[PDB]
């Protein structure tokens, strides 16, 4: 009972997550992905010198 | 003088490029979520960086 407790315990530490850590990895993650939709969009929009030709 | 060459655009247009090329490297950094993508960027920092994400 006790070596089978205690390589419970360090077969949990090498292959179960921590749930804190992969929350905070996921919502950093979520953020960043945003930030780049959001500086796609405005790429898109950067090349417009349209006005060049007509008037 | 007059016709054949109009100087004032020519500025304009360097002047228009460059802040075109400021603007997509701000897009860079923006993006990437990091000051630092090319050591033309920081030389020393590159360095620096890679070294304490080894240590980490």
């Amino acid at each position: 009972g006790t070596s089978a407790e205690n390589l419970t315990a360090a077969e949990s530490r090498i292959r179960d997550t921590d749930m804190a850590a992969e929350m905070m990895a996921f919502t950093k993650n979520n953020i960043l992905t945003q930030a780049a939709q959001s500086m796609l969009a405005q790429a898109n929009q950067q090349p417009q010198g349209v006005l060049q030709l007509l008037q | 003088m007059r016709i054949q060459h109009n100087i004032a655009a020519l500025n304009t247009h360097r002047n228009l490029a460059a802040n075109n090329a400021a603007a997509s490297k701000n897009l860079e950094k923006l993006s990437s979520g990091f000051k630092i993508n090319r050591a033309g960027d920081d030389a020393a920092g590159l360095a620096i960086s890679e070294k304490m994400r080894g240590q980490i």
